[PDB]
């Protein structure tokens, strides 16, 4: 798996692989691990599928359910949901999670959640066994303040190497952006990426 | 360890050794293995050092309570059963004891109950539980009636104990000798076995291989 | 155990602590952990305690008979060569951890093996138990161009480091100098800074007082004539 | 299951002023059972003396080994061997079973008769030299021995007092040990007399 | 997998007198090849002229010492300041200790006091909470070295009187608390030498009819 | 196998060794003789595993008989007994050790005394007035350090071997058939035919 | 049971003569992967106290909200709560001392090792250590780690006992803690060169100092290192 | 415990439980009756792992004593059969299993017939003529198989009996200090005291 | 451990870092990795230290008995060495080697030896534990015919980025230039890469 999440000047862009393997054989070359728990906090999955699905729902609900009492909740208190899911039922889950959000008072924030339960806030952050080829990359091309463009090629080339070197991940870059205007989807398919 | 008991027609002996060890650290050598449930009850100590105290002192809570609520002397066959479905509650949790309940009443007259930790409840004439048993057995089985004198029973019984602590390794120390009548138990004294050995070697003939 | 070697100006010296253990038992208070491979050339011993004294005999025998077969002083490059190549062979069985050091024709030299047979250069090594003590000695307080005195001082020093804070390490600290151009200079007990103080009481018992069975002359002579 | 205490035993030295002492129990066994009580472990070639502890058919064994090397040493050398060449002797023939060792616990005493310089030595069972200028202990109760020793023990000690220090030193350790007692046995070592004593202890 | 237990070593040594009592311990506290510290206090005072120490893994034995002290003060509350005797604090701490049988306080405990008497005395515990009244005890890291020390210089064992040659044993003549320290510090020296565990400090408690006296000395530290 | 004793008396050598073989779940065999004679002065009873005892026992017989001949001469119980701890001690380190315990009761012509000595499988040599190997010593031993006497007659150690297997008959959990008692003196070897 | 996943490595301290000096680096490591490079492990409790925390990080947070619950606990109904009965080391130790060998009797510890460093009420240095066994040691010096068997020796050379507490200066004793994580950083494969520091002075307060660097490094000698022994080129 | 037996013949059932009580390495009484009288009519041997055997058939004596005070009647041999086995198979599946294996031989006073039933620690109820547990069968079927004829007399039966004793006497390891030999039929329960 | 060998315009270059560890103990932290079998043929060694050493010295024992019958030995021949030991005794090696060499005909060349005892010819070779984190770097910036002062940048920033993440390595940058010239040595401090 090769996940990602960076900040920039108008907010922050999720990105992700799309290949679910059992051992091997890739039981899924077309998957979704960008995932969405509020309209505009988004996480990315890696580990276990059953787990950061099951996890990812109960998310979803406690911040719906938080929505409807006390209004929208920050990307801090997401990211607090699922620490104290992580956290506490470490001894049986296999969960590394990116949570990613948009405020209009915070603007873009990214936090990794590593198989510990531990959190971290950083600018940007990478997971998943395909990221460990792509420390390197990342450190030494990313920037503060990008703009949309440029944080949309930082993470295709990231992942695009991750995809190469990585038999865990592969298939198509799916991308999430999180601004003020909006969400919007972005895809990249392997003829685009490839000859990068 | 190596403790014994046997019925004869003066009541019961008891005999113990004292030595207490962790591995082949010899812990102590001064174990009281006889615990003194009532006047009339007595019983050894065998295996786990506080499985034994601890139970057997607790033992001596519930006949006193029995006897308090009874008004009665509680029997041996009684006495002896509440400590083995205690322990038989504890099986397999790693409980390791081995031990004689003695004692004397009108109903029983003089009885002995071997009780275990794996939960065997067993009534006898002669019973040796211990490492050096088989030691102690051997001298018994060979010399032992039905008629013999109060302190011809004594001997017998101290005697066996020397012969256990000699070959036994985790045996020795001392022995410590009670007679249970129908008056009760009666202390005999602590018989140190680095004074015993000689003695009896030389007055008896015994241990010729031995050299002195 | 803490073992160290250290470089300088115009040689190099080691160092050693002197206790010895078998589990949390001191087996010996006074142990000798500098070996002499050859006059010039000697090595300190951590780790299992015959195998860095079997070890260290062997090439020390065989260096003597390569000195009196090519008729040149030998070299610690060679006691190198023969131990790594010894202990690579027994792929760490051999539990001998060694800190090699002297001087030869070439040079003076310190060197670093390993009981799998690795070899490491330095101007300053430690190895044992105390090595982290020792290291961390040495780190604070080592620098380039160290005279004799300095020198000594600093290997005395990341010992006793081990000494007092590794219990695996204690006693006394040997040391031996090998300076270029001269006799190596072995300083047995060089420091003795944990002398026994003196007991309360004697302990010298009454003639008498053990209980005896048998006494007879034991024949130690040979057949006698006559 | 190890080796060094399924028969038990122990050997204590000690150095005096122009005398070493050395010691030993007597009890042979099979674990828990006590089968021997005559099994010394103190043995001598000319006027080196060896104390073995250990498993006891290595203990035999290397009595028999060192006996014979010995014999053969005196034969070609002319001359009887000193505890300072017997030492090395040891310790070399130990380490060639390096990875197949006895498994033993040796303790070489004796008087040099060209010096007359008291000597000691201890050695665990693959071959290390541990040369100790007061004590040497070994065996199951090494430990004990270690304690007993280390308190008890005082330097320049004459034949007769050294006598009852390590006597009380053996006896104090074994009746702490299971595997050890049974009887003892002291030999006080001159440069041109050794006595034999048998000691009375506690039978347990 | 995790492992509850550990061994921070330190010895300790209880000798009962014939109106006094001490119980010694040294100050050194480690893990493996380290020291954590070079005094960190094992031997305490608990009231009631009651002295304790739970040698081996030491979060088992600040745990077991504390929860003691604590029984101590709920006796007073429960029976009208009644002292609690030294027996009755013994019974009380087995039951302590068995209450843990199947995870058990990984220690060697020993308490020393006065019985209801006067006269000396110390109890001795393994980890499960079998006890024994002794005159003597060693426990922890170098008992194995100190006891047999004692069972000949304390009890005399062994020692037989000159010219009778085995017939007749050293009379049990009892020991002065002047006397009783020199062997403690004795055993304590010997031990430090030989034992790696062992060494910094000796801190000794010792038990009268007047209170609980302090005495502390150096030990090596290598 | 399970049980052999031995006891040295005044004039004589009295070994006591079970009948019984059992392979697992039966008793295969109520009469089994558990010794080989190495000389007419020497007898030696053994008990371990399986084939090995017996293995053991016919090539120690055939390396006696063969010095026997060689020589024209009976070694010492004493030889005999050294030779065999040997081959054990030598066995032990083996790739395959002799998984086998024995008893060497002789009666030395030169020295007119009985002689016994017990060896395990380690190559562990004791020189004894009476011993045993297995379980056996744990209820002999106690009975034999009472009664045991050194001037003890042929007739009298029988009767203290007696009081032997009848305590470990009492007290044993396997039923050992009996044991057959051979004695070894001046004479030489003979068999107690009914014990 | 569990096993620490995100770590944190050596925590040094030491007492000196007006109070008591603790570090330790800014390294969150994953494995052999230094992961986290921005990890704060001195943990400020009020302005008398500093918790050092080495090993599991999400134990380390955990901790971290039991000590921002326990300021907010004891503010609760105390008008002293700024005043005589403010959190006092003692106290924030013995807590955490409490809950540690709790934890590890349900066989489910915190896996940590931790420092507890500050200044009572009454002027005294507090320095006590505590880990996820529930032990728990007090020392002039103490270290988490590679720090014990590193700065400890190091630190020991100043103070070697209590009476060298007194003779110790502010200056001495930062100047010996900064050389120790210098060591680190030399000879522990998971630390990091920046770090930060605190002082806690009975007179001047808690000083706390972020984004420091190991400097004044020796590297220089690695030029005339050559092969492994034979090779000279 | 180790030898427990049992048959059915004519008019009766004979049950046949060794005396002998073991612990490793001795034998600590040869004189022990394993067996429970559960009604007047109903006799149950048992045979399994220490304290559990007589824990366990204590405990169905007292239940079956209950159930004969409150209806003032004694169950069939079956009926008790069925209601032992049941305790069984709820032990199985316990945190701690009874391991004890039993035999009930009763006579049903209703039908006349005497009634031997084979249950093991599983639950495992079958009916037999004749039956064991342990390695007792191995030897004993064989015999019963050929001699066993359905319409035998007491006499007849503790002759047979007889000789399964004999064969276990003869070809089995642990000496089991003979049986305590009880008859089960309409009179009520009697124990052989010579055998 | 941290190496890389990298062919060029003039020749090759070989990269290391210096750290030797025993766990999370730095033993050794100015290893010299960079190891010398013939005059211009070079290796560069990963895994157990002894092991390499090992090989290594025999290695140079070969070459120098081939050089005094057959002349100057080509690179694929020193790898063909290496590989013959590494390949034939795989049971009992933990050693990952990249062998480089100048030759006049040849000039630079670059062979990788993994685990396995595989060989693979290549433009340039990353490997030990710390290569891992810039597959990504490398294959984004590596170009072939580069100049000496753009190789030695590129081996720079690679080794620095693989210390900076990779615990087992660090210390020293070691660099070794085999060209017609002849041979350089190279050292890059702490305060130069780190900054980088
Ligand atoms: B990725 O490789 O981590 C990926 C992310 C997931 C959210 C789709 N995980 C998987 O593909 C996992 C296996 C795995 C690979 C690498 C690290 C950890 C785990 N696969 C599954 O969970 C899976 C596979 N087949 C069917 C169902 N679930
Ligand atoms: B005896 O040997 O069984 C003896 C009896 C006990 C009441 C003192 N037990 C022990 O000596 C046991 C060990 C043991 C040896 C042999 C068989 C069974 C058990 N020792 C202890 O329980 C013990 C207690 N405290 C300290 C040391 N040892
Ligand atoms: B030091 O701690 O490395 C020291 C140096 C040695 C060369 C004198 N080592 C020892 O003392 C070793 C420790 C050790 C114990 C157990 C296995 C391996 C190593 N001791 C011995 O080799 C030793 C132990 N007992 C007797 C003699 N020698
Ligand atoms: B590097 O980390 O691979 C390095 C290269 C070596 C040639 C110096 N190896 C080591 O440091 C190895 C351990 C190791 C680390 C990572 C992967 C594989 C192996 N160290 C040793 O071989 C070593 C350590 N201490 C003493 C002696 N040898
Ligand atoms: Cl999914
Ligand atoms: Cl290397
Ligand atoms: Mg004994
Ligand atoms: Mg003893
Ligand atoms: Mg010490
Ligand atoms: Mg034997
Ligand atoms: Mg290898
Ligand atoms: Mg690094």
């Amino acid at each position: 798996t090769s996940i990602m999440a960076v900040t920039f000047k108008d907010g922050v862009i999720l990105g992700a692989d799309s290949r679910t393997t059992t051992g091997a054989y890739i039981a899924n070359r077309v998957t979704d691990k960008l995932t969405r728990v509020h309209d505009k906090i988004w996480c990315c999955r890696s580990g276990s599928a059953a787990d950061t699905q099951a996890i990812a729902d109960i998310v979803q609900y406690h911040l719906e359910l938080y929505t409807s009492q006390y209004g929208t909740p920050s990307t801090e208190t997401a990211a607090s949901v699922f620490k104290e899911l992580c956290y506490e039922n470490k001894d049986n889950l296999t969960a590394g999670i990116i949570v990613a959000g948009y405020d209009d008072k915070n603007k873009g924030e990214v936090y990794t959640i590593p198989l510990g339960g531990s959190v971290h806030k950083l600018p940007y952050a990478i997971a998943g066994s395909g990221s460990t080829f792509i420390y390197g990359y990342c450190d030494k091309n990313f920037r503060e303040n990008m703009s949309k463009e440029e944080t949309v090629d930082f993470i295709k080339h990231s992942l695009s190497q991750a995809i190469k070197w990585d038999g865990s991940s592969g298939g198509v870059i799916r991308m999430v952006v999180l601004t003020a205007a909006g969400v919007e989807r972005l895809i990249f398919y392997p003829d685009e990426y490839e000859q990068l | 360890t190596t403790t014994l008991a046997f019925r004869f027609q003066g009541g019961i002996i008891v005999a113990v050794d004292s030595r207490a060890t962790a591995g082949n650290w010899v812990a102590s050598q001064t174990v009281k293995k006889v615990i003194e449930i009532n006047p009339f009850l007595l019983g050894t100590m065998a295996g786990g050092a506080v499985d034994c105290q601890f139970w057997e002192t607790w033992l001596g809570s519930q006949c006193r309570l029995h006897e308090l609520r009874e008004k009665e002397r509680i029997s041996v066959a009684a006495a002896s059963k509440i400590l083995s479905n205690l322990v038989y509650q504890y099986k397999g949790a790693g409980l390791s004891m081995g031990t004689m309940i003695c004692g004397y009443t009108r109903k029983e007259g003089p009885t002995i109950y071997y009780v275990d930790s794996d939960g065997t409840r067993l009534k006898g004439d002669i019973f040796c539980v211990g490492s050096g048993q088989t030691f102690a057995y051997g001298v018994l089985d060979s010399n032992y009636k039905w008629d013999l004198s109060v302190e011809d029973a004594l001997y017998l019984g101290k005697r066996s104990i020397l012969a256990a602590a000699h070959r036994d390794a985790y045996s020795g120390g001392s022995v410590n000798l009670y007679h249970v009548t129908e008056d009760g138990w009666i202390y005999h004294g602590n018989h140190d076995v680095g004074e015993l050995f000689w003695k009896v070697k030389e007055e008896e003939g015994s241990f010729n291989n031995v050299i002195g | 155990t803490t073992i160290v070697g250290v470089k300088f100006n115009n040689g190099v010296v080691i160092a050693a602590d002197t206790r010895s253990t078998q589990g949390p038992i001191v087996a010996d208070k006074n142990c000798a952990k500098l070996h002499r491979i050859s006059p010039k050339i000697w090595c300190a011993g951590a780790g299992t305690a015959a195998d860095t004294e079997a070890v260290t005999q062997l090439i020390g025998s065989n260096i003597e008979l390569h000195s009196l077969y090519t008729s040149r002083e030998p070299r610690v490059v060679s006691a190198l060569q023969m131990l790594k190549q010894h202990l690579f062979k027994y792929q760490g069985h051999i539990g001998a951890y060694l800190i090699v050091a002297g001087v030869d024709p070439t040079g003076s030299h310190l060197f670093s093996i390993h009981a799998h047979g690795s070899t490491d250069v330095g101007y300053y090594l430690s190895l044992g138990s105390g090595s982290l003590a020792a290291m961390a000695v040495l780190e604070s307080h080592w620098k380039q161009d160290l005279t004799k005195e300095e020198a000594i001082k600093l290997a005395s020093d990341a010992i006793q480091a081990g000494i007092w804070n590794d219990l695996g390490s204690g006693s006394n600290v040997d040391v031996c100098v090998m300076e270029i151009g001269k006799d190596a200079e072995y300083l047995r007990n060089y420091l003795t800074p944990n002398v026994r103080e003196e007991k309360q009481k004697s302990y010298k018992f009454p003639r008498g007082t053990t209980a005896v069975l048998k006494e007879s002359i034991v024949n130690i002579c040979d057949i006698q004539e006559e | 299951s190890d080796p060094s205490s399924i028969n038990g035993g122990i050997v204590v030295a000690m150095t005096g002023k122009d005398c070493v002492a050395i010691a030993c129990d007597l009890r042979l066994g099979s674990q828990s059972l006590g089968v021997s009580n005559k099994f010394e472990k103190i043995f001598h070639y000319g006027h080196v003396f060896l104390g073995i502890t250990g498993l006891a058919t290595d203990v035999t064994t290397l009595n028999e080994m060192f006996r014979y090397k010995t014999n053969l040493y005196k034969l070609k050398e002319e001359r009887a061997i000193e505890p300072e060449t017997f030492t090395q002797l040891v310790s070399s023939s130990l380490y060639e079973r390096r990875f197949g060792p006895y498994f033993v616990g040796p303790v070489v005493a004796g008087i040099n008769s060209k010096s007359g310089k008291p000597f000691i030595a201890g050695f665990d069972l693959i071959g290390c030299i541990d040369e100790a200028k007061d004590f040497i202990v070994s065996g199951t109760a090494s430990d004990q021995l270690f304690g007993m020793c280390e308190s008890l023990y005082e330097p320049n000690l004459e034949p007769e007092d050294l006598f009852e220090t390590i006597s009380q030193a053996l006896l104090n350790a074994a009746d702490r040990d299971a595997l050890s007692g049974w009887g003892a046995v002291v030999y006080i070592i001159k440069k041109d007399e050794v006595v034999k004593r048998y000691l009375k202890m506690r039978q347990d | 997998q995790f492992n509850p237990y550990g061994d921070n070593g330190g010895t300790i040594l209880g000798i009962a007198g014939e109106d006094f009592a001490v119980l010694a311990g040294d100050t050194r506290n480690i893990t493996d090849y380290s020291i954590n510290s070079r005094y960190e206090p094992k031997v305490f005072d608990c009231g009631d002229n009651i002295v304790m120490s739970a040698n081996g893994f030491a979060a088992d034995g600040d745990a077991l010492v504390k929860r003691f002290k604590n029984s101590v003060k709920w006796y007073h509350f429960d029976h009208n300041d009644k002292k609690l005797s030294i027996n009755s604090a013994a019974r009380n701490i087995q039951h302590l200790l068995y209450g843990k049988r199947f995870f058990p306080y990984y220690v060697h405990t020993i308490i020393a006091g006065l019985d209801e008497d006067g006269k000396g005395a110390v109890y001795s515990f393994d980890p499960v909470g079998s006890y024994e009244r002794e005159q003597c005890r060693a426990g922890g890291a170098a008992a194995s070295l100190i006891m047999p020390f004692l069972d000949n210089q304390v009890n005399f064992k062994n020692q037989y009187e000159p010219g009778t040659n085995g017939k007749v044993k050293k009379p049990l003549k009892y020991l002065s608390v002047e006397e009783v320290i020199k062997l403690v510090r004795d055993s304590f020296t010997s031990a430090t030498e030989r034992h790696i565990q062992v060494g910094d400090g000796l801190e000794i408690l010792i038990v009268t009819k007047d209170g609980v006296r302090k005495e502390f000395y150096e030990l090596k530290r290598d | 196998m399970d049980i052999i004793l031995g006891i040295r008396v005044q004039d004589s050598v009295i070994l006591a060794s079970s009948k019984a073989v059992t392979r697992g779940i039966s008793v295969l065999k109520d009469s089994d003789d558990k010794t080989r004679q190495l000389s007419p002065h020497t007898l030696m009873s053994f008990a371990g595993e399986a084939g090995d005892t017996v293995q053991f026992a016919e090539y120690i017989q055939a390396n006696i008989q063969l010095y026997s001949i060689r020589e024209d001469y009976e070694l010492s119980p004493q030889a005999v007994s050294s030779f065999v701890r040997q081959e054990l001690a030598k066995s032990i380190r083996s790739r395959r050790p002799y998984q086998v315990n024995v008893l060497i009761g002789g009666y030395d012509k030169k020295k007119n005394k009985p002689e016994l000595y017990q060896i395990d499988y380690l190559g562990t040599k004791v020189e004894l007035p009476y011993g045993a190997h297995g379980y056996s010593g744990f209820y002999t031993f106690s009975l034999l350090d009472h009664h045991y006497r050194p001037d003890m007659t042929t007739e009298e150690g029988l009767d203290l071997l007696k009081l032997c297997v009848q305590e470990l008959e009492k007290r044993m959990p396997m039923d050992f058939k009996g044991v057959i008692v051979k004695i070894v003196d001046k004479d030489g070897i003979r068999q107690v035919d009914d014990f | 049971t569990q096993q620490p996943i995100v770590t944190g490595t050596s925590v040094i301290s030491m007492k000196y003569d007006n109070g008591v000096i603790i570090a330790a680096d800014n390294l969150g490591s994953y494995g052999s992967l230094l992961r986290f490079n921005g990890v704060e492990r001195l943990i400020p409790v009020g302005d008398n106290t500093v918790v050092g925390i080495s090993g599991d990080i999400s134990d380390m947070q955990h901790i971290e909200r039991l000590l921002k619950d326990l300021v907010t606990e004891n503010a609760y109904d105390n008008p002293l709560a700024d005043a005589e009965e403010a959190l006092e080391p003692s106290y924030i130790f013995e807590y955490l001392a409490t809950v540690m060998y709790q934890r590890r009797s349900k066989m489910n510890p915190l896996w940590n090792a931790i420092i507890v460093a500050g200044v009572q009420s009454n002027g005294d240095q507090f320095l006590r250590y505590v880990n996820l066994l529930g032990v728990t040691y007090s020392s002039p010096t103490l270290a988490t780690g590679f720090g014990a068997h590193m700065a400890n020796p190091l630190l020991r050379k100043v103070v070697d006992r209590e009476s060298d507490i007194p003779k110790t200066t502010v200056q001495v004793a930062e100047e010996a803690i900064v050389n120790a994580m210098r060591v680190l950083y030399y000879r522990d494969a998971r630390s990091s060169r920046n770090f930060s520091l605190a002082i806690i002075d009975k007179n001047t307060g808690l000083t706390f100092k972020k984004n420091l660097q190991v400097e004044n490094m020796k590297w220089d000698f690695a030029k005339d290192i050559k092969g492994y022994g034979t090779q000279k080129i």
